[PDB]
């Protein structure tokens, strides 16, 4: 029965390590890009806010 | 000097081989290799093997052209499998003994 | 020893509902928010183009009229 | 038969020194194989790697650097 | 005692062949090294030579790929 | 792991020298070579030394460079004289141990 | 498409560090075989000799020392 | 430049499988050691045991050849 | 525990064998050996072999009795050749696993 | 070649000790053993120690001798007490390296 | 031809060493015993010389 | 080198007519002298026995006569 509990412990930890490895790399970069995409899109979000005034001045 | 009286190629469309025989020196084999060339251009190698079972390939001939050894006859086996249209070329095997390199004929393989 | 490998298993199961789940629960956070900003970028592009082109559409009167 | 009996007694005692004296050189010079050639086999393997990589390094250096270079210098076309 | 020399005659004889037999193996092991000591002289050269004009091709082959590579910068940029 | 160490930077209008030392795995050296890098461009061999110290170079420096070794101290040397302002590049000595390559920091040589 | 082009450029540069970062552990722990087990094979051979000689030493110690001893103690006859 | 991301998409993809493929060999080599690390635990014991009660027979067998050998001196001399 | 169901002997005057078979443990073979004994006396060994091809003999059974291994079946071969008159005896093979020794029957060989 | 070194001589009517040290090939020791020699008589084992330090002796000294090792210093020890004037002999420690045996000078232990 | 002269040099020296070895051991001990046999036999050579007087005194 | 192995051969042939022969010539010395003393030992034993026994043969008169 010692081999029985052991048989899972390498089996489980490998599945455990996989989800520790995968989720950590899954979350990280996509988090880095999301904040940039927020920065990327919200800075030229005022671009429409600047031009809507520029449209109304002359129209 | 070796007499690499090579042969095995063809001129077709399905499964071919490049077998470079020997004349002396049954596995007196240090570095020994192959070359191809396209007309209007100079030469170039295809695949090279070394007497230690280590084999490496250039990018193109991967997955389709296979090189293997046979010391019992001293006839390097360079199988031509999955002959893609680009594989048209002129080929020739090679070897190096005493330092002084030696060459042979080779043949013309044209598959489209 | 075999029982201290038995002790690990529960704590190992504690670690997955712990950090393991925290990572999973954070996954739903990003993709949900990603779709909000991703879909908005199309809409924000849609809202920009109508008035960026109208900028060109409406301004054109600045020069043509001045001929009069 | 005292001198004859004693003679063989001192007689054997020297040939049994040769028994060691001839297995002394044998034990030593036999060790001249177990390390001198066995490491001499290793240096062949050590030198063997470099003939594996100069082919691998030139594998990219001869084909790829000429599959596109002479293609790039097709300005004659 | 009378026969005790007879027993001690054979050790005077048996130790003689242990001298005779053993030196024969000493005869063999000498050329079991010397002839090999001529084999591990040719193998290094025959192996090192097939490298000493492999760097002379790893370089001169790049001569075409550097003396002619200076021309692409004239038009690519 | 194994380590390398470069040296030899300098400028003139003409006296110059280079050196590339190592502190570990001393003399455990099969083929090792020298490189130069054009700024923002690729990288290629310039000079080489080997186990037997045979002499051979790249065609650009025939009659230009002389290269020599010390087995003990592990610092190979090259002879740089009669320079031409067009030889300037970024140099980084090379070495291959047990079949694996190992680069170092890298330096430049300029004349102008 | 500046931020998208730049993003992939910094994107690749980390996975190529993992390329070394995962062949770093591989190079080390692979050396944990080439010496740890290879010498571990030698100690078996070293311990192997003693099972060759305790049989040889007892070869004389069990047979010869009893072919004559119990013969000598045949005083019962 | 417009397609330059397409080329840089594949290095962002190819480097991913070099991460995927390589960790698999890291998976294998771990039990290529651990299972062997259970084999070289039994072999020593199973080999050392067959020696640890071989000296107990190299000695006790001589007990008969020493406790009874004290009797021959009573009559031989 | 092994079942060394040994056999092969005889009761004659020309060429005999002592073959000790196996029941389990195909070459789980550490030190394993043979014993003989003459009536009115206790036991004694004849020849012993060890799993490393090393073989040694007691003085008497030299030149006439031969011991050899066969791992493909786990049946030690102890050939009885040139059966001299003294070779009359009672025999039995032996082995040692887990430390705890094991024994079998053996047979009676009487050649005069 | 390898070397040994004995020690431990002494007399009483009762306090006594023995030691057998070595200066080279330290701890490279599989089975090594101890002996005693009756004057003008033959030689035989008395006590042994091994790789795992298992305890076993010759029947004459069951409950008489205690033997113990130091792996580092390479000097095994024996416990000699409650002597009987009939134990006197000539002692010489033993060791077998790489399968070959190696004797030393040899000493005596007397009580009377 | 270098192998030709060499082929004899190991061949000759081995025959040479054999007769250096054999003659040296052949001569030596037989010389040692001969001087002893001289001493052994010449000391009791006077044994007859002593008794020949002892015979003549009484006869 | 090959000629300095050639030079050895003559000197090697000089060494055999030298010490090599000195040992051979000494061999005839011992066996010749050995036979002289070996054969003499029989003769010296022959000369001893006739007068060692005559010692017993002739002395016997010392005691028998004294009875008279």
């Amino acid at each position: 029965q010692a081999q029985r509990q052991i048989a899972l412990i390498q089996a489980e930890e490998r599945e455990v390590s996989a989800r520790l490895a995968a989720a950590e790399t899954a979350l990280g970069e996509s988090d880095a890009r999301r904040q940039t995409q927020d920065a990327a899109l919200e800075d030229n979000a005022l671009e429409i806010d600047r031009l809507r005034n520029a449209l109304l001045q002359s129209d | 000097e070796v007499q690499l009286q090579e042969s095995g190629g063809g001129l077709v469309y399905d499964s071919l081989r490049l077998s470079c025989a020997s004349s002396r020196s049954i596995d007196g084999i240090n570095i020994m290799r192959w070359y191809r060339q396209a007309p209007g251009k100079q030469r170039g190698m295809v695949a090279v093997v070394t007497g230690w079972g280590s084999t490496n390939y250039v990018d193109s001939v991967k997955g389709r052209f296979i090189i293997s050894r046979d010391s019992a006859k001293d006839t390097v086996y360079l199988q031509m499998n999955n002959l893609k249209p680009e594989d048209t070329a002129v080929y020739s095997c090679n070897a190096i003994y005493r330092g002084s390199e030696y060459w042979g004929q080779g043949t013309q393989v044209t598959v489209s």
